[PDB]
DNA sequence: ATCGGATGTATATATCTGACACGTGCCTGGAGACTAGGGAGTAATCCCCTTGGCGGTTAAAACGCGGGGGACAGCGCGTACGTGCGTTTAAGCGGTGCTAGAGCTGTCTACGACCAATTGAGCGGCCTCGGCACCGGGATTCTCGAT
DNA sequence: ATCGAGAATCCCGGTGCCGAGGCCGCTCAATTGGTCGTAGACAGCTCTAGCACCGCTTAAACGCACGTACGCGCTGTCCCCCGCGTTTTAACCGCCAAGGGGATTACTCCCTAGTCTCCAGGCACGTGTCAGATATATACATCCGAT
């Protein structure tokens, strides 16, 4: 139906000019389910890591936001163990003009600097606010075993 | 909506769902209060506030001012068919009256 | 003690109120009738205000008592509380 | 002047403007997209998030939602795409 | 030789002037004295917050302006332009204030 | 210090910064807005209470608030306001 | 030779007769049909209790009687005895029904 | 089972009787249409609230209590039918 | 008082004090209800009912009848001053209206 | 069936107090029932609002007295206050 | 100023019918005794804002005057509405038949009140810089007596 | 139909001030997790009254004709508000000083909610009889034309 044309336009625009360090595609036969992979940003404690996530398109698109969930495990103040992400673009301030490229870029930029104003995991956010060295060490310890 | 966040953000509102729930529950309105009532009431209140604020902002812009004063509120309320009907008996302090001179009184 | 303060509502004040109300020409007996009706309205409001104050075991008539009285009579006022 | 085809594109459906309505924030989108967002979303501008609830109410009862000048210019300079759209 | 306006063209000027402003038209001190007199008639040895007096003044002025609008309509109905006490009485009776 | 008094000033300013991102508001206008919000809250919550009492119920649900909004809002406003509330509920459960 | 009353006596006779009785002055079937038509306009497939229709008729008749009293006062104000639509409109406006 | 222009059932003699009860001696010829319009407006306003009340209770027949509640909400209390 | 008879009889009234207490408690007015409020409310209601019934009985006796009908109630309410103000917005079913004719409409002498 | 409560018998008792000879029809009883219910609702609502304003949580006799003063006109309010005070004094001892 | 028709309303008498007043069975709601805890009364203290006064200066009110426009009364016209009579229409009453839907009852499952620990949203207080108020000069526009 | 002089109002530029908006600290109320008693959702059955139709009166509605009296326009008189100038009065603003009462806190006690048991007061149902409505026949008030 109508959302389908938006999906083909999204896929074409992603294929012609792929973004940096990320790549998304249709995991299944239907166009609703997508799989995406992201490479750790260069100026971050996630060096060398590659991460997988799933994108679920609602039956009502683009006027309702999609839902993204991390497949792997990540040590970040804004992400739980099950992959839930606390991003205002996905829930609080979603607009139809936004594209999956923008939300993926925002997710990538989250790893550059975590948001401590509204952390989804208060404890590790408080740990990060305590000392940067301990947060860096624990993030590296998690990523050399989970990401790779 | 997924939990583990403030109630006013799950519904997408700006008005406080929790305060409205407390006022409904402690206001001697009913023995019990449903879980969806505060959300509905807060949404309605926010809609009305946004409507009147937009009309008052237009009225203030028409007067070259960048600050809403009660005169602009009166102008916005009394120039609308429905808000005037809703706020019929309500008196706005220092709001004045709309300019209206009867056609008979004008010079011929 | 005070006496005969209704004459403080002078002729120019009533003329100004009429002009704001959209009146082009005023007769000469309007002023006494206006003073009488204003006095009746003030008595009606102040009676309820004083009753509200007396119930609260107070000695000052707060603005909120006036707001409550006006709301009771059907003259809701915005700006002074509530 | 004449707007180019690059800037004559609806941002939501990525197609040519069809009865383009212009919001008070000077953002223009085609009528089906605007109606869909009004009836199915938060009733704001999808580009800069400025709610137009009172404006939408006041202009939906007079059928003045659609901008006429821009629509005429689009229909005159680009008549080919409208038929297939 | 001195310039004088025709009777009626200064009244409309004041109508336009006073319908555009928002201040209070009755003086403060006489109204406060009248309110205090009525209150002491009701209960003796009372005190007033300034906001209470201001609220009373605003309510009284709004009521008087509305009554004058209705009185003007009543006067125009009878094919006149002056407002007379019978207009006020009829408006009050129809509004239900005295029946 | 003075005891804490609650008001809708912060939320009213947050809403104002949405319709007009470059327009301020005076203190007296906020005092009028807060009174208007309180008055409408009281009206709706009293009408819903009476409506629930009529049918011998004990709970104030979203249905009662919707019917109260239908009853005491004039015409088009109701047709819009109801809708908004509905959407909020639909966005709160899921 | 035939006897007939001057215009005005029969009107006062009817005024005295209808102010002493208490019955309903509108026939039941046409009012019931009008009420049912309006209700059908609002929501289709409705059934009406007889008490509901009777209450509606009583309320409507009382409202119309009060409106006609106010109309008569408005007409008498303008030095007349006939009541005209402008009297009804003025009575409705001053009462605040339509503002 | 639709109905058309039943407001003509409020005949001129009925309006004359209502005016006589109200205390009117001489009546113009254009009162009847204005009175019909006023009655139509009043009936619509009351019946809308009555139907809302009967819809909230998940019923299909309007009761006298719904009419009484609607009248009380509009500000016209009625005695003799309950409440 | 004796603290031995029924509550209404102890208070000296005929309106029910227990029913008024229950209606105040279950009516969603306040969290708590005092012990003397129902007595006051019942006394006020009984006084008002007695006044209206006495006036209606007088109006019915003036019409050579031994039964109060809504017409007598309407006459009693309207002919009074305080009661008419208290029930200004109230409509009495089958009550009619007070008879009056304006002086202008009367025939010329 | 279901039982419906009403003030019929008390109204009849008061009527027999004031006018031992006169009777009363059914419609008059319905009108008096409606009147009593309306006055009950008015006074109770005013008393509840008064208690809420003063940051209280109970409805005593003084709230009812002030509500009666606020609602009823002058002479009626004075007589009602006198009757209520008399009843409270007689009941409390 | 009455006088005689002529009409309509008020008054007295028989009668008969259905609605008001009272009696009975019972069951559900009100009364009586007991307990616990939280709400409200009472005493003490702080400090905020309400009252009272004095001096100046000046915007606003009171007084007086010329007169022009509007309120009010009187006449004439003619048309719309009141009154009465013959005709046609549909309301009102009675009686019967059918069933949709209001009303009550039994199960039970999911929604909402209560309780305890925790912490972040929002309220109180401070500070500053720009929006609005004010002043002074100039340009624009209704107004009116005279052509 | 208009030209021009006196007067009120709107624009524009410069200066100053105070309060609106943003930030910091903190306390308390909203959030989260779990438990448990109960309300209302739902299915089922009963039986009340709302709806539909038909036949017969006769009462209210309708249409038409005649006349008169009241609404409306027009003219005229006069008198009372209006616009303007001058003088008197007190409102408004800033300042100081006192203390009355509003607002907060702590302690305690007693008053009311909750529970259980018991029984009688009011509600539904049924029945008798007389208050009042109706029909019929006089008595009198009142309206209208004509002397
Ligand atoms: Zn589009
Ligand atoms: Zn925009």
């Amino acid at each position: 139906h109508m959302a389908l044309k938006r999906i083909n336009k999204e896929l074409s625009d992603l294929a012609r000019d792929p973004p940096a360090q990320i790549s998304a595609g249709p995991v299944g036969d239907d166009m609703f389910h997508w799989q995406a992979t992201i490479m750790g940003p260069n100026d971050s404690p996630y060096q060398g890591g590659v991460f997988f996530l799933t994108i679920h398109f609602p039956t009502d698109y683009p006027f309702k936001p999609p839902k993204v969930a991390f497949t792997t495990r990540i040590y970040h103040p804004n992400i739980n163990s099950n992959g839930s992400i606390c991003l205002d673009i996905l829930r609080s301030q979603w607009s139809p003009a936004l594209t999956i490229s923008k939300v993926l870029l925002s997710i990538a930029s989250l790893l550059d600097d975590p948001n401590p104003d509204d952390p989804k995991v208060p404890e590790i956010a408080r740990i990060y606010k305590t000392d940067r060295d301990k947060y860096n060490r624990i993030s590296r310890e998690w990523t050399q075993k989970y990401a790779m | 909506s997924a939990k583990a966040c403030t109630r006013s953000s799950r519904a997408g509102l700006q008005f406080p769902v929790g305060r409205v729930h407390r006022l409904l529950r402690k206001g001697n309105y009913s023995e019990r209060v449903g879980a969806g009532a505060p959300v509905y009431l807060a949404a309605v209140l926010e809609y009305l506030t946004a409507e009147i604020l937009e009309l008052a902002g237009n009225a203030a812009r028409d007067n070259k001012k960048t600050r809403i004063i009660p005169r602009h509120l009166q102008l916005a309320i009394r120039n609308d068919e429905e808000l005037n009907k809703l706020l019929g008996r309500v008196t706005i302090a220092q709001g004045g009256v709309l300019p209206n001179i009867q056609a008979v009184l004008l010079p011929k | 003690v005070l006496r005969d303060n209704i004459q403080g509502i002078t002729k120019p004040a009533i003329r100004r109120l009429a002009r704001r109300g959209g009146v082009k020409r005023i007769s000469g007996l309007i002023y006494e009738e206006t003073r009488g009706v204003l006095k009746v309205f003030l008595e009606n409001v102040i009676r309820d205000a004083v009753t509200y104050t007396e119930h609260a075991k107070r000695k000052t008539v707060t603005a909120m008592d006036v707001v409550y009285a006006l709301k009771r009579q059907g003259r809701t006022l915005y700006g002074f509380g509530g | 002047a004449i707007p180019s085809l690059s800037e004559c594109q609806c941002g939501i459906c990525m197609e040519i403007l069809v009865e383009p309505v212009t919001l008070p924030c000077n953002h223009t989108l085609c009528k089906p997209c605007f109606q869909s967002t009004v009836e199915k979303a938060s009733l704001c501008c999808p580009f800069c998030r400025r709610r137009v609830s009172s404006w939408t109410r006041y202009h939906t009862r007079r059928n003045s939602l659609v901008n006429v000048e821009l629509w005429t210019i689009i229909q005159k300079h680009y008549p080919r795409e409208c038929k297939l759209r | 030789k001195p310039h004088r306006y025709r009777p009626g063209t200064v009244a409309l000027r004041e109508i336009r002037r006073y319908q555009k402003s928002t201040e209070l038209l009755i003086r403060k001190l006489p109204f406060q004295r009248l309110v205090r007199e009525i209150a002491q008639d009701f209960k003796t040895d009372l005190r007033f917050q300034s906001s209470a007096v201001m609220a009373l003044q605003e309510a009284c002025e709004a009521y008087l302006v509305g009554l004058f609008e209705d009185t003007n309509l009543c006067a125009i109905h009878a094919k006149r332009v002056t407002i007379m006490p019978k207009d006020i009485q009829l408006a009050r009776r129809i509004r239900g204030e005295r029946a | 210090k003075r005891s804490r008094k609650e008001s809708y000033s912060i939320y009213v300013y947050k809403v104002l910064k949405q319709v007009h991102p470059d327009t301020g508001i005076s203190s007296k206008a906020m005092g009028i807005m807060n009174s208007f919000v309180n008055d409408i809250f009281e009206r709706i919550a009293g009408e819903a209470s009476r409506l629930a009492h009529y049918n011998k119920r004990s709970t104030i649900t979203s249905r009662e608030i919707q019917t109260a909004v239908r009853l005491l809002l004039p015409g088009e406003l109701a047709k819009h306001a109801v809708s908004e509330g509905t959407k909020a509920v639909t966005k709160y459960t899921s």
